[PDB]
């Protein structure tokens, strides 16, 4: 997972 | 004589539509912004979900944010008589009414109104779609346990995340919203609505995914989507 | 598991807001109609209204801070109708702004645990701008999930009010609940009053800058069901 | 007909  | 139900937006034209996806992966390093990994995952899973759908697909990688306006200009100057509907999906680093080329923003906005019902005038009261897998901002969600027509009418903004939030993308299995997007899509558009389809994937999304991370900062974190709709009618992909 | 449970022993509150005379540091013709129409329609849908009138920015806050600590364990849902001149993101009170995401905050998920899981719903009539729309002929659940805000207008541009009738999306907004609310769920009932505000309204006014002007209303949903009043 |  990783913000965009 | 026959009675009415023109409720429903008609989808029997010759074409249901274009769908364009914008797949901004990799970035001009003199923005500072990082490769978006697993993006290509969702580009690959919409062309297919929107294949079944009948759609007419498009998909363009990596474009400067002149290449972005130029592209959706040409798009809107298409004759559109003969198709339903249109369908624009964004992949991107982005901002609050911002997307980003590869060299740079691009103001959603000025994307939106090519499309406009003056402006595009074979979609002149057309459902017209705007996906958007992009961050809206730096927030994060910590959670909680449990004259006739309008020019801006007709359009239906889906956006990934909350206004002012960060959007979450998996680097294996892709964006959580694209994901979910698409899956709803294939069990539900012989079944639901639209709307109803989208609220599927705003449960989805809030109920199925929270973030991993080595990163206290960023870890067990949340995400809803946001729909925004102008649409004027129901609109069912069968 | 597809709609949300609306059988607690209360639909809810409904608090109504309307500011309709503002401080000289103009008045809004009309909006008691729709204060009126309001109460009517959402009466008739069971829910406790509470109408209040001519409120500051500063009783708005408070209002909306002391029914975000109410108990609503019993309440199916949350309404809430904002009646005011108006910004994008802002709300008047009658002696200045409000940040919209301020009102909405109290009832976040995570501050207002009576609330989680239950649709909470903001119907804003106010403007989200100065833009005329001219028209062509033809950890477990995040904080801001299940939130529905139901906008008059799309962000950026005025909303329209009527000083004999009422504002054009409210009175199509009751309109359509009254024949609706007993049929249809809650977005495809907003998507009549898209298209009854789209395409039955239209400006008449003596200063053409103003006249053959149009509008559409703004669903924004972060909504994770469906939501039947019925 | 008026604006807010």
């Amino acid at each position: 997972d990783e913000v965009d | 004589s026959g009675i009415s139900l023109d409720n429903s937006y008609k989808m029997d034209y010759p074409e249901m539509g274009l769908c364009i996806i914008i797949n901004n992966k990799n970035f001009h390093k003199s923005t500072g912004m990082t490769s978006r990994s697993g993006t290509d995952v969702d580009a690959a899973n919409l062309r297919e979900t929107f294949r079944n759908l009948k759609y007419e697909v498009r998909n363009k990688n990596d474009l400067t944010r002149e290449e972005i306006v130029e592209l959706m200009r040409d798009v809107s100057k298409e004759d559109h008589s003969k198709r339903s509907s249109f369908v624009c999906v964004l992949l991107s680093h982005g901002e609050e009414g911002i997307i980003f080329g590869t060299n740079g923003p691009v103001d959603l906005k000025k994307i939106f109104n090519f499309f406009r019902g003056d402006r595009c005038r074979s979609l002149t009261g057309k459902p017209k779609l705007f996906i958007i897998q992009a961050c809206r901002g730096t927030e994060l969600d910590c959670g909680i346990e449990t004259h006739k027509i309008p020019v801006e009418a007709d359009f239906l903004y889906a956006y990934s995340t909350a206004p002012g939030y960060y959007s979450w993308r998996n680097s294996k299995d892709g964006s959580w919203f694209i994901q979910s997007l698409c899956a709803m899509l294939k069990q539900y558009a012989d079944k639901l609505e639209f709307m109803h389809i989208l609220t599927r994937v705003n449960r989805k999304v809030a109920t199925e995914f929270e973030s991993f991370s080595f990163d206290a900062t960023f870890h067990a974190k949340k995400q809803i989507p946001c729909i925004v709709s102008m649409l004027t009618k129901e609109l069912y992909f069968y």
